[PDB]
This record gives structure tokens, C-alpha cells and sequence, in this order.
């Protein structure tokens, strides 16, 4: 019954509440399910500041449910706080989902060839080449090739 | 007997006769079912071969 | 240490500004301990236990405000308390009819898969004790009857406590249904027949079902005229949905086919 | 290497999609 | 099988439900029907 | 009911000969 | 002395023979089935290997005991070793022993033994290839090992034997990943072995971490790797969460995908008992008696033994509260009787339109009911039962008068006998029109509707279930 | 690597996938095509 607290007014308490999410979403993934319409004040709300925590704790119950494109549109506007994470499991499956998406949206912009192009958020585009620096700093060099393939640029 | 087809009543005296003959389109489906029985039956033996 | 908590609990509140101030002094706790996982070491419960006392308060309080989130919340804090998940914690004098606060308002929204998974915890312990649990499940076993009549018996003695508010929202919910099940069908029903279940003298709910209803009104009796009622035939209303069916199962035919 | 595979393992997918158009026409013509 | 969940814990019946009618309900019943010819 | 009579025949000799000539010849082999 | 002293030598090498060759040649043949085909799976020595676990877990499990066969624990878990053209002589070695056993007496090492010994296939280093045959030659020993039920200081033993097996599940989840093939063979293992943590568990505390541990398993199989795993791992969730209140109810909708396809065949079905219970609680019948028989109709073909015959002890409670129920010795079972004995005076009640014949099983054989926790039907039920009377006495009766009508049921009152009409009305049970002046009550017969709209509805299941069978006779057809 | 050696395990993954997908496919088709083997043979009966 912690979805109930999410009523308070005071963020304090939101950022509490959050760290409880994560800590037990595990076996509370499906808890998380009906409060999805609650996270929705929170990621709207700009004077929130843990908005960008909270695109986190609902990527995670889109995650639980299935939902991949949907995890993918709180991915980008979770913040820096979103990609500083490269631990287990969760940040290279947000990578193959987010390069699936931008490299067929740019077999898409080549073939435009150029004007009217779609817009290209730097978040979406930025991980690319910063998640590349990996593959530039362990030397590994079959992947390095394999990016460049990707995204066609 | 049943060569005769109707109903009667004692206070008010009164016959009525009344009739709808045809039994013949249950007859059709009764008489398969029942042949149905000894089908399933059987296949019990076939069914009971194969598996073991 | 810390408090003054349990000072305001006995003394209750005159109104709701010593009651604002009350969450206002658990907001310290809730930043502090927060509400969970602190198994401790279980002494750090104790104090939430002396919290159980004052959110049990905080949902009498949320039902005197008559506030319908407020009471909502406290009682998701409650039942969390009692579904800890240290089961061993001080038994609580209230923890029988506070299940049975949101059981008789869960009742009043009309729950039917709700009401059974909410005795699920302890079927056994329910049927052979708290009477406060008992009222709402022959109020259940009423309500398949229906009752109308037999809960009117049961509702002028009730313990309760709190259930006052409850069974205010019980009332209404129950007369408009007299008015909803009585017809139909019925073919006719006195004037004073009625009014034996509608109770009051000559109230205006009557003449307010005179015009909600509409129906009828007679003198000195009433009518479900006309006729029962529409007269349903169908005629051949139904042969376009039963020449649709023949469409789609001829379908499932071809492709076999 | 291993983008290489990545990318060999589509044509069959492809190759095997029009097959079925394939034997389903090739049939359906056969039955007339 | 055994495997999983298991190792953790014309005819005669179509009549016996009315027979089961005839168990709960006028027993069979002879002494009865012999009993109700003197009582009127 | 005749649909549905003749349906579970046509059942009874393709899925009793194919099984039987399918696990019985295969044996047979290897 | 001398007979018995002579009865103790034929016994041990009977297993000797065979257990020494069953996973040498299941577990050896699925060796070279693991380097290839590997198509799926099949890996039909996994199959085999449901019948070879079951085999032991009848006769002779491992041990005992018995101070004679109890060196088979660290002897297979011995000398992997290492590489497979040194496993030659490894091999070799296994039958050396048997010279031994046959000249002196048999050593038995077991208990504080079995550190060293669980721990010797990460002291050999290593197998290397096969973490499912090494899953396999120290899960052999501690499966039956379970049916000690000693309590004491071998349970730390089962905990640290979900130790070596979560090592082994480390190099589970790292080994392989791109045709991992050894994950399908293992989800049968990581099936049984999550099954036998409940069961230990069972037996000490609840696991409430251990679900945290099953859900980032059961999850994190989506969408990487879920071949057979993940609808064994929403089974174990379901089964101590159906135990144990709450929410889990709509948990499931949140999890489907569905899933597919249905595995292990009769596995899915008990997912459809427990799941039918649980759509039971919302009190939707419709959806809840089509799970419950689907449940036995889709498991062949026992023994063994009383499980199989619970599912049919919940099978017709959802029946009963329909209204219609078939009469059920017809799937009476001479081990199922003695104990349904009192639930069958039960329904024997329920049946009838007598309310006290009803309140009076309640009583007496309500302390059976507490154990199986079946009072979420006994309050519901009552509905039903005056259901079944009024229906009764509708049909039977043209003209009944409602202050004589109750009497025969019981009713006690006029007032309610117009209360349970109403309902009855509201809800299509009866289509009389009542009067109320004295009042009485007449009903109608209507028909030639009927046979309209009923049949077609029916024929709607009837064609879509032969065309399955169609398609279903194709798909197993073409195959050759 | 993380990008990566973990990540091309996704990316693989795809490859797996793809080809137990196709496997379900290929055994779709290897099912049907003894239907075109055997129509062949039946139109092969008409000319013997």
C-alpha cells in the first residue's frame, strides 16, 4: 500500500518513496503496475526535481510489463542520472532497444537524402558515440567497426 | 390405444383433440447417436494399441 | 525520546488544525524511519507501533473529515502494518473493525472480488471470532437474500463503532434499490405496502420516485403499466444478428475447408 | 566477425519468406 | 509422470444420481407407504 | 451432429495409421 | 546372523550395475548431444532424464546409509578430469572402484563430508564444458538426499547446496548466451531444484529474499533467453503466493504474454488449477470451470497419487456454485473417496433445496474445510442453494403462494419471500409475473424461442472445435 | 567491454533467435514441401 503515499504534496517524501521502489521492485514490479497513472504527475510535474529519477522507476515497470518503445520514452527524458548507470543487465538492453531505433531511423534520414529531416534528440544520439568510447578504450576492435555500420552515418 | 389423439375433462365435459404426427426428424438423430456409442467404443481398442 | 505523540491521541482534537498537526509531527517520523523495510533489531517498530495507534486515529479522524483519499491512505498504512512482514508485533484493540471500516466502505462502492480476497488473510479466525468482522459477512450472506428487511433488523443495533458514516452510504445504496428490484416485475403493489418499506410517514423520496421512476402513480395503488415492460418481441430485430452468425459460421467452414 | 554473421543470418530468413510464397502458389496451380 | 506438481500432495452412475435423490429423500421406501393408509 | 460425427472418424484412421507408420517404420531404420 | 549376513551382499551391486551405467550413458550420451543437435533442445535425453530422476526417486533414490552404496556420492563428483580425452582414464577409474568395493568393504562418507566433496568439482578444475552434467552429478545425490528429513545440520547443507548451484548459475548466465542450449537442458534443473527450495523451505521459513532472487531470475529470462523456464518460474511464484495473501491475483494479467507455448504439456494445465482457484476468488464461474476442466481432461495419465485427485476436489466447487453440477462418483477413485467422504455429503446438501440439510454439514464437517481453507465458498454457496430451491419450485409448480412457500424452504418470513423473487427476477431466474394483493404469486410457461438461439450458440463451439481437430490431425500428418 | 561483448550478446542473441524462429519456419516448410513431393508423385501417377 506505498502507491497510497504518493499523495503527499511534499517531494521529500518523493524521493523516499522512490528509493523504495527500486530497492524492492524486483518482487514489487508488478506493485508498480496500477501506479503507473500516479508516475505520470511526477514525470509531468517540471518543478519536480526527481523527475529524472522517476523516468527510471517507470522504464523498470515498462521493463516488468513488456513495454519496450514505451521504456525507450522515459529513457530520454530521465536525465544524466539515466545513462550514468552501466551496471547488470538493464543498460544494454535500453543500448540494443535505443541503436535498433535510431539506426532504423537513420536508414531512414539517408534517405531523405537531406531537408525536412526528423528531429534527433541529443540524448538518443549521444549515448551512441559515448557508449562507443568503450569499444575506443578496451581496443576492442570488431565492434568498433560494427557501430559505424549501425548507424549508416 | 392411441389410434385416437385428444384430451378430456371431467367438470367441464369437454373433448379436445389434438395431434402433431411427424416423430421422424428426431428419429434421425437419435438412431446416430446411439450407433455412435459402438463407434467411439470402438476406436478405444485402436487408441489403447498404439499407445500401448 | 522525541515526542509528544500519544498526548494528543486521548485528548483527541477539537477540530482539524491539532489533527494537520498531528501528520505534520509523523512527517518527522516518516523522514526519519521512514515507513519500511527497518526490521532492526525490532524494537525500532516499537514506536511504529505507537504510530499504528495514532494512523488507527488517523482513519477514525479521516472518517470523521468524511475525506474519502485521506481514509484511503491511513487504512493502506494500517493494513501494511498488520501485513508486515515481522508478523509478531503488540495485538492492537482495534485491528478487528478497522478491516471492517474499509470492508463496509468497500461494500458501499460495490466490490465483489475485493470483499473475498480481503478475508483471505485468516479465513478460519474470521467465522469463530470478531463480531466486527462477523456483521459484514452476514451482511453478505443479506445482501444474497437480498436484505432490505432483515438488515433494517440489523442495523438499529450495531457495536459499531465508526460504521455511523458507512451505514448512512448503506442506506441510500440499499433504498434506491428497493426501487430498481420491485419492478421489474411485479404487476401491482398498494399504496400503504410500500410505504412499509419506505418507512418514514409520507415522505417525499416517494414523490421523488414518482418521478424518477416513471412507471406510474395510482390512487391508492400502483402499476408497472406499460407493459412489464416494452414488450420485447423481437420480431425481426433478431433475424439480422441471426442471419450475421450463418455469415461468419460459414466462414469458420471455408476455412477448413 | 561477429557483425558479419549478424548480418549473414537474414538472407536464409529472407530466402525461406519467399518460399512461401513459393510452395503456396506453386500448389495451388498444381491442384488445377 | 511423476514428474512436478503431483508427488507434492451405460452406466449404473446417470441412476445413481437419482438414486442419491432416493438416499436423502422418502428413504425407499415400504413402512411409510404402509404407515400413511391407517393414519386416514 | 453429423459434421461433428464425421469429423472425429476422419481423426480416428489419419492420426491411428499416420502415428503407426510414422514411429513403427522409423524404428525400423534406426 | 549368517542369513541376513548373506542377504546384505546381493543388494548393493544391483544398483552398482545399473545407476553406475544410467548417467554414464543418459549423461554421457547427452554429452555428445550437447556438442550437437541441439536442435531444439532434444536433447531427448532430457526427457530421459525426467524418467531417470524419477526412476531413482522411486527405487533406489542415493541413500540411506544402507553402508554400502553411499560412496556413489563423491565418486561420480570425483575426477571430472579433465579434458575430455583425460576423462578416458576418469572413466576407467569409476570401475576401479568397483574392484574395491568388491574386495574390502565399502566406505561410507557422508553429512560433514559432503563439504569437501560438492566442493571437489570446483577443486578438480574443472569438468571444464558442462556445468549441466556437473548440475546434474552433485544434484543426484542431494535430491533424493531431501528425503532424509533429518532437520538437523544436513539443511545448512541444502542451503549450501543452493550455494554451489547459484555458482553454478553464475556460470549459467555467464557462459554461453549465443545458442546457450546447456540454459534449455538446465531450466528442467532450475525447475526441480527451485521446487526443491520451496520444499526445504517449507519445511524452515518462508522465502520472502528468495523471491527477490526467483524474480530477477523470472524476469530477466524475458526476453534474452525463456525456453520452458520462465512457465515453471510464474508456476513457483503462484504456488506459495496462492498460500500466502496478496494481490498476487492480478499479478498474473500484468505477466502474460500468455505464455507460450503451453510447457511441459500437463505443466501448464496445474498452472490452469492454480490460476482457477485464484479467477475462483473474483467469483466469475464461466471463466473458472473451463480451467478447472481443462485441468484434469489435459493430465494423463497417473498414479501417482493424491494431487491428481485434489485438482478434482476443486474441480467442482466452481460447479456447485454455477447451479448445475454433474453427480461425481462418477470420477470416484477408491483412494479419492475415503477421503472426499465428507465434501460428498457436502454437495449431497448443496443439491437439494433443504437450507437446514445445508447448515448442519457446516457444522459437523466444517473442521475438514479449516485445512483445506474452502470457506470462501461456504458463504457464497447459500446464494446457490436458494437459487436451487426457488428454480424448483418455479418449474413445478403453476400457482404458489408466497406465504405457504415458506414453510417448505425454511424462508421463516413473508417479507423475504418477495425479496428472494425480486432477485430472482433481476437476475433471470424466474420469468413469473407476481401480484401482490394478498398476495400470490403465478409463472408461465414460454417456448419455441429455444431451440433458436441455444443450439447455434452451441454449434458456434461445436465447428470451431472439429476444424481444431482438423488442423490438429494435419499438423501430426504431414510430419512424414 | 559492455558495449559489447555483453551487448553483442543481445545483438547475437538476434542470430539465435532469428534461426530458432526460422527453425519453426523450416520445419513449416520441410512439412509442407513432402505435400509438394507428394502432388508431384501424383501427377507423376497420371503419366505412368
Amino acid at each position: 500500500g506505498i502507491i497510497s503515499l504518493l499523495d503527499e504534496d511534499e517531494p521529500q517524501l518523493k524521493e523516499f518513496a522512490l528509493h523504495k521502489l527500486n530497492a524492492v521492485v524486483n518482487d514489487f514490479w508488478a506493485e508498480i503496475s496500477e501506479s503507473v497513472d500516479k508516475i505520470e504527475v511526477l514525470y509531468e510535474d517540471e518543478g519536480f526535481r526527481s523527475r529524472q529519477f522517476a523516468a527510471l522507476v517507470a522504464s523498470k515497470v515498462f521493463y516488468h510489463l513488456g513495454a519496450f518503445e514505451e521504456s525507450l520514452n522515459y529513457a530520454l527524458g530521465a536525465g544524466d542520472l539515466f545513462n550514468v548507470n552501466d551496471n547488470s543487465e538493464y543498460v544494454e538492453t535500453i543500448i540494443a532497444k535505443c541503436i535498433d531505433h535510431y539506426t532504423k531511423q537513420c536508414v531512414e534520414n539517408a534517405d531523405l537524402p537531406e531537408g525536412e529531416k526528423k528531429p534527433i534528440d541529443q540524448r538518443l544520439e549521444g549515448i551512441v558515440n559515448k557508449m562507443f568510447q568503450r569499444c575506443l578504450d578496451d581496443h576492442k576492435y570488431k565492434q568498433a567497426i560494427g557501430i559505424a555500420l549501425e548507424t549508416r552515418r | 390405444d392411441k389410434k385416437f389423439h385428444g384430451i378430456l375433462d371431467q367438470g367441464e365435459g369437454v373433448l379436445i383433440i389434438f395431434d402433431e404426427p411427424p416423430v421422424d426428424k428426431t428419429y434421425e438423430a437419435a438412431l446416430e447417436t446411439i450407433q455412435n456409442m459402438s463407434k467411439v467404443v470402438d476406436s478405444l481398442y485402436n487408441k489403447a494399441k498404439k499407445l500401448t | 525520546m522525541y515526542e509528544q505523540l500519544k498526548g494528543e491521541w486521548n485528548r483527541k482534537s477539537p477540530n482539524l488544525s491539532k489533527c494537520g498537526e498531528e501528520l505534520g509531527r509523523l512527517k518527522l517520523v516518516l523522514l526519519e524511519l521512514n515507513f519500511l523495510p527497518t526490521t532492526g533489531t525490532k524494537l525500532t517498530k516499537q514506536q511504529l507501533i505507537l504510530a499504528r495507534d495514532i494512523l488507527e486515529i488517523g482513519a477514525q479522524w479521516s472518517i470523521l473529515r468524511k475525506d474519502i483519499p485521506s481514509f484511503e491512505r491511513y487504512m493502506a498504512q494500517l493494513k501494511c502494518y498488520y501485513f508486515d512482514y515481522k508478523e509478531q508485533l503488540p495485538e492492537s484493540a482495534y485491528m478487528h473493525q478497522l478491516l471492517g471500516l474499509n470492508l463496509l466502505f468497500l461494500l458501499s462502492q460495490n466490490r465483489v472480488a475485493e470483499f473475498h480476497t480481503e478475508l483471505e488473510r485468516l479465513p478460519a479466525k474470521d467465522i469463530q471470532t470478531n463480531v466486527y468482522i462477523k456483521h459484514p459477512v452476514s451482511l453478505e450472506q443479506y445482501l444474497m437474500e437480498g436484505s432490505y428487511n432483515k438488515v433494517f433488523l440489523a442495523k438499529g443495533n450495531i457495536p459499531a463503532e465508526s460504521y455511523t458514516f458507512f451505514i448512512d452510504i448503506l442506506l441510500d445504496t440499499i433504498r434506491d434499490e428497493i426501487a430498481g428490484c420491485i419492478e421489474k416485475a411485479y404487476e401491482k403493489i398498494l399504496f400503504t405496502e410500500a410505504t412499509r418499506i419506505l418507512f418514514f410517514n409520507t415522505p417525499k423520496k416517494m414523490t421523488d420516485y414518482a418521478k424518477k421512476r416513471g412507471w406510474v402513480l395510482g390512487p391508492n395503488n400502483y402499476y408497472s403499466f406499460a407493459s412489464q415492460q416494452q414488450k420485447p418481441e423481437d420480431t425481426t430485430i433478431p433475424s439480422t444478428e441471426l442471419a450475421k452468425q450463418v455469415i461468419e459460421y460459414a466462414r469458420q467452414l471455408e476455412m477448413i475447408v | 566477425d561477429l557483425y558479419s554473421r549478424y548480418k549473414k543470418l537474414q538472407q536464409e530468413l529472407e530466402f525461406l519468406e519467399v518460399q512461401e510464397e513459393y510452395i503456396k502458389d506453386e500448389q495451388k496451380n498444381l491442384k488445377k | 509422470m511423476s514428474e512436478k506438481k503431483q508427488p507434492v500432495d451405460e452406466d449404473n452412475w446417470d441412476d445413481d444420481n437419482v438414486e442419491d435423490d432416493f438416499s436423502n429423500q422418502l428413504r425407499a421406501e415400504l413402512e411409510k407407504h404402509g404407515y400413511k393408509m391407517e393414519t386416514s | 451432429y453429423l459434421a461433428s460425427l464425421i469429423r472425429s472418424v476422419v481423426a480416428l484412421h489419419n492420426l491411428i495409421n499416420n502415428k503407426i507408420a510414422n514411429r513403427d517404420a522409423e524404428k525400423k531404420e534406426g | 546372523p549368517p542369513g541376513g549376513g548373506e542377504q546384505e551382499p546381493p543388494p548393493p551391486p544391483a544398483p552398482q550395475d545399473v545407476e553406475m551405467k544410467e548417467e554414464a550413458a543418459t549423461g554421457g550420451g547427452s554429452t555428445g548431444e550437447a556438442d550437437g543437435k541441439t536442435a531444439a533442445a532434444a536433447a531427448e535425453h532430457s526427457q530421459r532424464e525426467l524418467d531417470t530422476v524419477t526412476l531413482e526417486d522411486i527405487k533406489e533414490h542415493v541413500k540411506q546409509l544402507e553402508k554400502a552404496v553411499s560412496g556413489k556420492e563423491p565418486r561420480f563428483v570425483l575426477r571430472a578430469l579433465r579434458m575430455l580425452p583425460s576423462t578416458s582414464r576418469r572413466l576407467n577409474h569409476y570401475v576401479l572402484y568397483k574392484a574395491v568395493q568388491g574386495f574390502f568393504t565399502s566406505n561410507n562418507a557422508t553429512r560433514d563430508f559432503l563439504l569437501p566433496f560438492l566442493e571437489e568439482p570446483m577443486d578438480t578444475e574443472a569438468d571444464l564444458q558442462f556445468r549441466p552434467r556437473t548440475g546434474k552429478a552433485a544434484s543426484t545425490p542431494l535430491l533424493p538426499e531431501v528425503e532424509a528429513y533429518l532437520q538437523l545440520l544436513v539443511v545448512i547443507f541444502m542451503m549450501n547446496s543452493k550455494r554451489y548451484k547459484e555458482a553454478q548459475k553464475i556460470s549459467d548466465d555467464l557462459m554461453q548466451k549465443i545458442s546457450t542450449q546447456n540454459r534449455r537442458a538446465l531450466d528442467l534443473v532450475a525447475a526441480k531444484c527451485y521446487y526443491y527450495h520451496a520444499r526445504v523451505y517449507e519445511f524452515l521459513d518462508k522465502l520472502d529474499v528468495v523471491r527477490s532472487f526467483l524474480h530477477a531470475r523470472l524476469r530477466t529470462a524475458t526476453l534474452r533467453h525463456d525456453a520452458d523456464g520462465q512457465a515453471t518460474l510464474l508456476n513457483l511464484l503462484l504456488r506459495n503466493y496462492l498460500h500466502y495473501s496478496l494481490y498476487d491475483q492480478a499479478e498474473k494479467l500484468v505477466s502474460k504474454s500468455v505464455f507460450p507455448e503451453q510447457a511441459n504439456n500437463n505443466e501448464w494445465a496445474r498452472y490452469l488449477y492454480y490460476t482457477g482457484r485464484i479467477k475462483a476468488i473474483q467469483l466469475e464461474y464461466s471463466e473458472a470451470r473451463r480451467t478447472m476442466t481443462n485441468a484434469l481432461r489435459k493430465a494423463p495419465q497417473h498414479t501417482a497419487v493424491g494431487f491428481k485427485q485434489t485438482v478434482h476436489k476443486l474441480l467442482i466447487v466452481v460447479e456447485l456454485l454455477l447451479g448445475e453440477i454433474p453427480d461425481r462418483l462418477q470420477f470416484r477413485q477408491p483412494s479419492l473417496k475415503r477421503s472426499l467422504m465428507p465434501y460428498f455429503l457436502l454437495t449431497q446438501a448443496v443439491r437439494t433445496g433443504n437450507l437446514a440439510k445445508f447448515n448442519q454439514v457446516l457444522d459437523q464437517f466444517g473442521e475438514k474445510f479449516q485445512a483445506d481453507g474452502t470457506y470462501t465458498l461456504i458463504i457464497r454457496l447459500r446464494h446457490n442453494v436458494i437459487k436451487t430451491g426457488v428454480r424448483m419450485i418455479s418449474l413445478s409448480y403453476s400457482r404458489i403462494s408466497l406465504a405457504d412457500i415458506a414453510q417448505k424452504l425454511q424462508l421463516d418470513s413473508p417479507e423475504d419471500a418477495e425479496f428472494i423473487v425480486a432477485k430472482a427476477i433481476r437476475d433471470g431466474v424466474i420469468e413469473a409475473s407476481i401480484n401482490h394483493e394478498k398476495g400470490y404469486v403465478q409463472s408461465k410457461e414460454m417456448i419455441d424461442i429455444y431451440s433458436t438461439r441455444e443450439p447455434q450458440l452451441a454449434f458456434h463451439q461445436r465447428i470451431s472445435f472439429c476444424l481444431d481437430i482438423h488442423n490438429m490431425s494435419v499438423k501430426a500428418m504431414r510430419f512424414p | 567491454l559492455e558495449e559489447g561483448k555483453a551487448g553483442s550478446g543481445l545483438r547475437q542473441y538476434y542470430l539465435s533467435k532469428i534461426e530458432e524462429l526460422q527453425l519453426i519456419v523450416n520445419d513449416k516448410s520441410q512439412n509442407l514441401r513432402r505435400l509438394q513431393a507428394q502432388r508431384n508423385e501424383l501427377n507423376a501417377k497420371v503419366r505412368l
